[PDB]
RNA sequence: GAGACUCAAAUAUAUUAAAUAGAUAUCUUCAGGAUUAUGGUGCUGAAGCUUAUGUAUAUGUAAGUGGAGCCGUACCUGUUGGUUUGUCCCAUUAUAAGGACACUAGCUUCUUAAAUGGACAAAUUGCGUCUAGCAAUAAUGAGAUUGAGCAAUAACAGGUCUGUGAUGCCCUUAGAUGUCCUGGGCUGCACGCGCGCUACAAUGAAAGUAUCAACGUGUAUUUCCUAGACCGAGAGGUCCGGGUAAACCGCUGAACCACUUUCAUGCUUGGGAUUGUGAACUGAAACUGUUCACGAUGAACUUGGAAUUCCCAGUAAGUGUGAGUCAUUAACUCGCAUUGAUUACGUCCCUGCCCUUUGUACACACC
């Protein structure tokens, strides 16, 4: 009868993930949306080390590279007509929404 | 030949091969001899020190 | 079980199945190197059934016991060939058959309270044996 | 001794101690609130240093 | 209350020698009963000072590369040569070490870089922290060549040192090269 | 049809370099297929910000 | 070069006589009873299992790598 | 006791190690039989090296002639697919040290990928030989 | 959890000490959380004092920490 | 430029934060002790035991059998499931509130942050040129939680035309240096040289037992991670899953080390090069070999000359593991954790290096 829908959001920017728990469940729990809190999960940082030098002639030296993405999620228990809105807006950059229908 | 002895002053170490402190040290039942002798190794001040040759003690300045 | 350490709480539980007819040797076991590390065989099979306690606190921690999560990382401090020692997965063989020497899934069925607390039972008794 | 003071916390501590030693404390925890409100920072242990030093100069 | 450091007594463990007393803290103050302190024992210069003894033996014999490294081997080591030292001459081991390790100090000259030379003139007193802490060195090395390619084992080697240390010391051993020492920075001094 | 050989889907040939096309300095695998010098040019902005 | 090499065995004829020297030898270990010659290196730690009768011994040390004893000291 | 040094085909025992591994003293077997071809024939392995009297080691020599009968199977042996008569042999320096130039003297005729490589001294299994050995 | 077969349980010393203290501080008495300390503080072995000394990541050039492997002829 | 700054466990969860962990709590279920209280029972045959066949060997019973225990509960010690706005409600197939109760019949310590806290230094100290007088003293998450990245002006005929559709110019083009095919080689060897692997053994090589990681990684236009059963000396193979990943592999329950034994220093059981043989795997294809299994084969090697490298706290070294390349191939390189020392806390002899002074007959600068 009723619906549960989670919602995982996924983005690089930890400030955007400040960004959509701006606006996001605070233009839904007006309406009650039950989102649980900010459900933090753990990061998946990327590490990637190479050379420098193409040819490599001299002093090997490496260089190290790294990646940090972070995700934050969302849970809500509301049938689908509810949640549409939502889908709508808020938006941001470079973050990711996934709701799955069927 | 047993005499021992006490340091009043650390002076400079002249270290790099065989860091010793050049320290000024006073016996015990001669106190008033204090001599500036060659310390081998890390010392802390009022360290007492066990000691044979305590007759010249290889006069260098600073 | 969660009493004393299991140095000679296993050593005697290897008795008692020896002791009480429910052997189930293998047939070769006096052949195998019980790993593909040994230069020589085992002194006997006196290990080969006795990670009974061992399960008893792994079906209790880590999960039912399967032989592919069990011969894994167990009895693997190996060194291998010569550049360099490195580890192992111990290909254990028969006791995968052991479940009839005790006679989602349970790997068990005496071992909740059954023929586990008879070692219980042996181990109460052996602070009888060690009251003095 | 061995932590010496900067150019930026130098010519940052006479600029706010000539105009505001007036409604200025010696106790540097307040004194760690104050640089705030007088100038503007980027960063925490700059006022960890930029309080710190006027204040081990202020009982001078 | 302080007792059991291994199996017997702690205090009452006296350092028969001035100058070192007051120096290595045995156990006036510190009733450690294990060798094994984690944390950091050379944090500025002044830290060899205020620390056991045992716990640097342990720091000690993990040698060699294959056995350094593992300070769980010295507590098996010492605590079973500590029964050796105590069933021969049944006053407290403890008693005996710091007898060993006091006629184990090099208290003499050595060699030092001249001030218009190499290293070739008298350190004529030695400091007591390398008056202890070689004399833990000296008797280490000592024990391993006393069992390299005999089948014996080092718990009896290590308490072949232990004996004669605590008295005046025979002929050469691990408490020696240091008496021999002794003499060639008396031959420049 | 004829006289092309070498069934491709097995070994280092031909799975090779979808950044450049060049073989002998691969970064194959994370699905990026860089050729790592390559990868120095268009390091950005595809993320991958130093930071120790 | 020392070699040591002896008849490896039970040693019965001298098991009444290494029952003899361990008193008053309190310094009684695996080495010092294959510092005797006619060398056991294993069995002779087990020629002090069997003085494990109470009598003129002291097993204290009971270890891997090492069984230290000493005399029964009356 | 009694007698310890004893002598057995081509060696001998020394009065020291035990009957498992002074059974590797005895050229072309290693320390995998102390408990495979002494069990089987039922030698005691925590017997000393005076024990075993030759009632009992002689067997150890017919698991030597006829491995086959003696459960041993064959992939635990010494040389699989003979293929020179098919038949499966564990040799004790008498017939395996001739069978060390033998299945190379054939191969010289047929001057094989590791046949003529024993000829002028180098290593048939492949590492690059420029380098090492001098 | 974690450690090691030295280091987890090193903070076993941590585990005990600080509960006696924290049933003290709130529960018992003030002079009976103090009575626990002061016989401790004598020298303590640092029962509270949680080190944050961990391992030192690597560089590159080395096989280790800090150390490295030269002598290309120089 | 340096610093400042950015990145990393220590830091009040005091705030909201979990399909990670769970703390707990009790509901439980997985129940021994008699540690408990015993009610019934106890020498009367209990407990325990076998035989018979049926049922598809177990079980039933009697006999067999045997001479004290039997059986239930609670307390003590353990699985389990939900304990999400708890219970009982409901709508619902079942969560919630709506209905009340504890009014909290599981909350956030915890891992995770998303924050701000965070030696945040007038911290006192016979004041050094009134200023940068070490002192260890003060804290008691904090005596830097502490390493990295970052890097100016001028330069080198350093290296890279073979990383590129970066490129001058040079060279070539149906007869290619281009190109695809089959081969071969890049691996071949009297020899020299460097990085690096296991050693040379009782601190050891074996057997056993105990039983601690962390960085990571894992398959939808490519064969990944593998759970489970099963078979096989092994090698592996079969059958059936999980998993696009806090959720599964996985609580990755890593190694060395701890604990009894076998050994009895004897090129030994140290050390595994060395060569046969079969059995295997991956792939069209394995041959100074793609690697891998067994039972043989046990050499050099016993601490290594002159020379000579590396490094100061969780560091050195010992000890694994992941990733990187990868049809299969680490024996190397980057990262990860574990075990954990000795020694310096200095100085300018040493090779050093920084525009201070001075010397010159040195240009391409003491080669």
């Amino acid at each position: 009868s009723v619906h549960r829908i989670r919602i995982t959001l996924t983005s690089r920017n930890v400030r955007s993930l400040e960004n959509v728990c701006r606006d996001l469940i605070n233009g839904a729990k007006n309406q009650n949306l039950r989102v649980k809190g900010p459900v933090r999960m753990p990061t998946k940082t990327l590490r990637i080390t190479t050379r420098k030098t193409p040819c490599g002639e001299g002093s090997k030296t490496w260089d190290r590279f790294q990646m940090r993405i972070h995700k934050r999620i969302i849970d809500l228990h509301s049938p689908s007509e509810i949640v549409k809105k939502i889908t709508s807006i808020n938006i941001e950059p470079g973050v990711e929404v996934e709701v799955t229908i069927a | 030949p047993v005499v021992w002895a006490r340091v009043m002053k650390v002076l400079g170490r002249t270290g790099s091969q065989g860091q010793c402190t050049q320290v000024k040290v006073e016996f015990l039942g001669e106190q008033n001899r204090q001599i500036i002798r060659n310390v081998k190794g890390p010392v802390r001040e009022g360290d007492i020190l066990t000691l044979l040759e305590s007759e010249r003690e290889a006069r260098r300045l600073r | 079980v969660k009493d004393i350490d299991q140095h000679a709480v296993t050593k005697a539980v290897a008795v008692f199945l020896k002791k009480t007819g429910k052997l189930k040797v293998p047939d070769q076991m006096d052949i195998v190197k019980t790993a593909k590390f040994k230069e020589l065989a085992p002194y006997d099979p006196d290990w080969f059934y006795v990670r009974c306690a061992s399960i008893l606190r792994h079906l209790y921690h880590r999960s039912p016991a399967g032989v592919g999560s069990i011969t894994k990382i167990y009895g693997g401090r190996k060194r291998n060939g010569v550049h360099p020692s490195h580890f192992c997965r111990a290909a254990d063989g028969a006791a995968r058959k052991a479940l009839q020497a005790l006679e989602g899934r349970k790997l068990s069925s005496i071992g909740q309270r059954d023929l586990d607390r008879i070692a219980n039972q042996i181990v109460f008794k052996q602070r009888d044996a060690a009251k003095q | 001794m061995g932590r010496v003071r900067t150019k930026t916390v130098k010519k940052a501590a006479k600029v706010i101690i000539e105009k505001y030693y007036t409604r200025l404390t010696l106790d540097f925890h307040t004194n760690k609130r104050i640089c705030e409100e007088v100038a503007i920072i980027p960063t925490k242990p700059l006022r960890n240093k930029i309080a710190g030093y006027v204040t081990h100069l202020m009982g001078r | 209350e302080i007792k059991l450091f291994g199996r017997w007594s702690c205090d009452d463990v006296t350092v028969n020698d001035i100058s070192l007393q007051d120096y290595i803290s045995v156990k006036e103050k510190f009733a450690r009963y294990l060798p094994h302190s984690a944390g950091r024992y050379a944090a500025k210069r002044f830290r060899k000072a205020q620390c056991p003894i045992v716990e640097r033996l342990t720091c000690s014999l993990m040698m060699k590369g294959r056995n350094n490294g593992k300070k769980l081997m010295a507590c098996r080591i010492v605590k079973h040569s500590f029964e050796i030292i105590h069933l021969l001459t049944g006053e407290n081991p403890l008693q005996i070490l710091v007898s060993a390790i006091i006629n184990s100090g090099p208290r003499e000259d050595s060699t030092r870089i001249g001030r218009a030379g190499t290293v070739r003139r008298q350190a004529v007193d030695v400091s007591p922290l390398r008056r202890v802490n070689q004399a833990i060195w000296l008797l280490c090395t000592g024990a391993r060549e006393a069992a390299f390619r005999n089948i014996k084992t080092i718990a009896e080697c290590l308490a072949d040192e232990l004996i004669n240390a605590a008295k005046g010391s025979s002929n050469s051993y691990a408490i020696k090269k240091k008496d021999e020492l002794e003499r060639v920075a008396k031959s420049n001094r | 049809t004829l006289w092309y050989s070498h069934p491709r889907k097995y070994g280092q040939g031909s799975r090779c370099c979808r950044a450049c096309s060049n073989r002998h300095g691969l970064i194959r695998k994370y699905g990026l297929n860089i050729c790592r010098q390559c990868f120095r040019e268009y390091a950005n902005d595809i993320g991958f910000k130093k930071l120790d | 070069r020392d070699k040591l090499n002896n008849q490896v065995l039970f040693d019965k004829a001298t098991y009444e006589k290494l029952y003899k020297e361990v008193p008053a030898y309190k310094l009684i270990t695996p080495s010092v009873v294959s510092e005797r010659l006619k060398i056991r290196g294993s069995l002779a730690k087990r020629a002090l299992i069997e003085l494990r009768e109470k009598g003129l011994i002291k097993q204290v040390v009971q270890h891997h790598s090492q069984v230290i004893y000493t005399r029964a000291t009356k | 006791k009694f007698q310890h040094i004893l002598r057995i085909m081509n060696t001998n025992i020394d009065g020291k190690r035990k009957v498992g591994i002074a059974m590797t003293a005895i050229k072309g077997v290693g320390r995998r039989y102390s408990n495979i071809v002494l069990k089987k024939a039922d030698v005691d392995l925590t017997k000393r090296a005076g024990e075993c009297t030759e009632e009992e080691v002689d067997k150890v020599v017919t698991i030597i002639s006829n491995p086959l009968q003696y459960k041993v199977p064959n992939w635990f042996l010494n040389r699989q697919k003979d293929i020179i008569d098919g038949k499966y042999w564990q040799l004790t320096s008498s017939n395996l040290d001739s069978k060390l130039r033998d299945d190379l003297e054939r191969l010289k005729k047929i001057r094989s990928h590791r046949g003529l490589r024993h000829y002028w001294g180098l290593r048939v299994r492949g590492q690059h030989t420029k380098t090492t050995g001098r | 959890s974690g450690g090691g077969h030295v280091a987890q349980i090193y903070a076993i010393r941590q585990a005990i000490s600080k509960a006696l203290v924290a049933f003290y501080q709130k529960y018992v008495d003030e002079a009976s959380k103090k009575e626990i300390k002061d016989i401790l503080v004598q020298y303590d072995r640092t029962l509270l004092v949680g080190d944050p000394r961990r391992c030192e990541p690597k560089k590159f050039g080395g096989p280790g920490a800090r150390a490295r492997y030269q002598k290309s002829y120089r």
